[PDB]
């Protein structure tokens, strides 16, 4: 399915996949040694799974009318969360950038 | 919107949702903003249609915040093309050279969020800071300090988002105040007191409430720590009185203003 580089100001961090049945997974690249992507998600483990939209990343879309000028900009739809990450995910609050792969 | 600095530098209940939010850099040359898609560092606040006054509104508050003693970033007000006034924050996640800190809001870090921001407390927010800042101690005092200013100036629109943990030079602590108004005085039929329940309580908080159960027993403050704060807010409210009657508010929106802080003040025994 969907699958996005996830990176920490810049250095690629880890993978954060769309999986079957709403899952979703993010996994830290064995050769990322910066700071966590979120202080949730610490480097002390690898694999992270989530049976909704992980919070930390649902943190960063937009909300009230942002949200309303993002969904009338794009032709994507509301509740489509990955979707709308991968269109905003150049930046972001924080250090975290989003790229689809 | 896009201009310069002036004199200054769903059964659910949002308020912040009502206006937008820009993205802006200050142009080097000229010293004006230019509003952004992507990639600014300044955010730019112009007037709300439902709303009004918003922004003189955030940037009074914040000047407020500031002369107690809480951490502030670079803000201020600008006319926008319509010439109405246009409120702006300098980004404390960009740090110039185009450098980023890590900035996580307290929905983020509790595992709620954005349709379950209100759906929490200020005991679940100082559990939070307890467990990720590196002096938790020096961040419940100004938790108590931030608590204490909101309820003075009516901002009960303190949620999960509006508080966030900023990573700088390897020092985890609260993050400089953003976001912070009276909302109460800009809607009608207010509803609560407290965006986040205190002791389970959102409306008709007493003293107890705020220098007891939280000062005492939940955030663990000296008396004499306790009784210094209060001091000090005791002492800042001539100065917040002068500093809002020279405001860009309205007359009628500040004499809402004055009235809102003067019963907030009578319930905590200031003028006592
Ligand atoms: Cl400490």
């Amino acid at each position: 399915m969907r699958k996005a580089y996830v990176s920490v100001s810049g250095i690629k961090a880890g993978i954060l996949e769309e999986l079957q049945g709403g899952t979703y997974q993010f996994t830290y690249f064995e050769d990322y040694h910066g700071a966590p992507v979120s202080l949730t998600m610490p480097l002390k483990n690898k694999v992270y799974d989530f049976d909704v939209f992980p919070p930390f990343f649902e943190g960063l879309l937009p909300e009230g009318i942002m949200l309303e000028a993002l969904l009338r900009k794009y032709k994507i739809d509301k509740n489509d969360y990955f979707g709308q990450l991968i269109l905003v995910g150049q930046d972001v609050v924080g250090a975290v950038t989003i790229e689809e792969i | 919107m896009k201009h310069c600095p002036i004199t200054y530098e769903v059964g659910k209940m949002s308020v912040q949702g009502v206006q937008k939010k820009l993205s802006a850099k200050l142009k080097i040359k000229e010293g004006c903003f230019e509003i952004v898609d992507q990639y600014g560092q300044y955010i730019l606040k112009p007037q709300s249609d439902i709303y009004p006054e918003l922004p003189e509104n955030e940037a009074i508050t914040m000047t407020l915040a500031k002369t107690i003693g809480l951490e502030v970033p670079v803000h201020g007000l600008v006319y926008s093309k319509d010439n109405s006034l246009t409120y702006f924050i300098k980004r404390f996640d960009r740090i110039g050279h185009n450098k980023k800190l890590a900035l996580e809001d307290f929905a983020q870090l509790s595992g709620e969020d954005r349709h379950t921001k209100y759906k929490s407390s200020m005991e679940k927010v100082i559990a939070v800071i307890e467990q990720f800042c590196t002096f938790p101690k020096i961040e419940f005092v100004k938790l108590f300090k931030l608590t204490l200013f909101n309820f003075l100036v009516g901002n009960e629109d303190m949620h999960l988002k509006n508080f966030s943990l900023i990573t700088k030079d390897r020092k985890i602590s609260i993050s400089p105040a953003y976001d912070l108004l009276n909302s109460t005085i800009a809607q009608k039929n207010t509803k609560e007191e407290l965006a986040l329940p205190l002791k389970g309580k959102k409306n008709n908080l007493t003293k107890s409430d705020f220098l007891k159960y939280f000062a005492i027993e939940k955030l663990g403050l000296n008396q004499n720590v306790i009784d210094g704060i209060v001091q000090e807010f005791h002492q800042v409210i001539p100065k917040w009185q002068e500093l809002i009657g020279f405001s860009f508010l309205s007359q009628e929106m500040q004499e809402k203003y004055l009235e809102l802080l003067e019963q907030r003040c009578k319930r905590l025994n200031f003028f006592d």
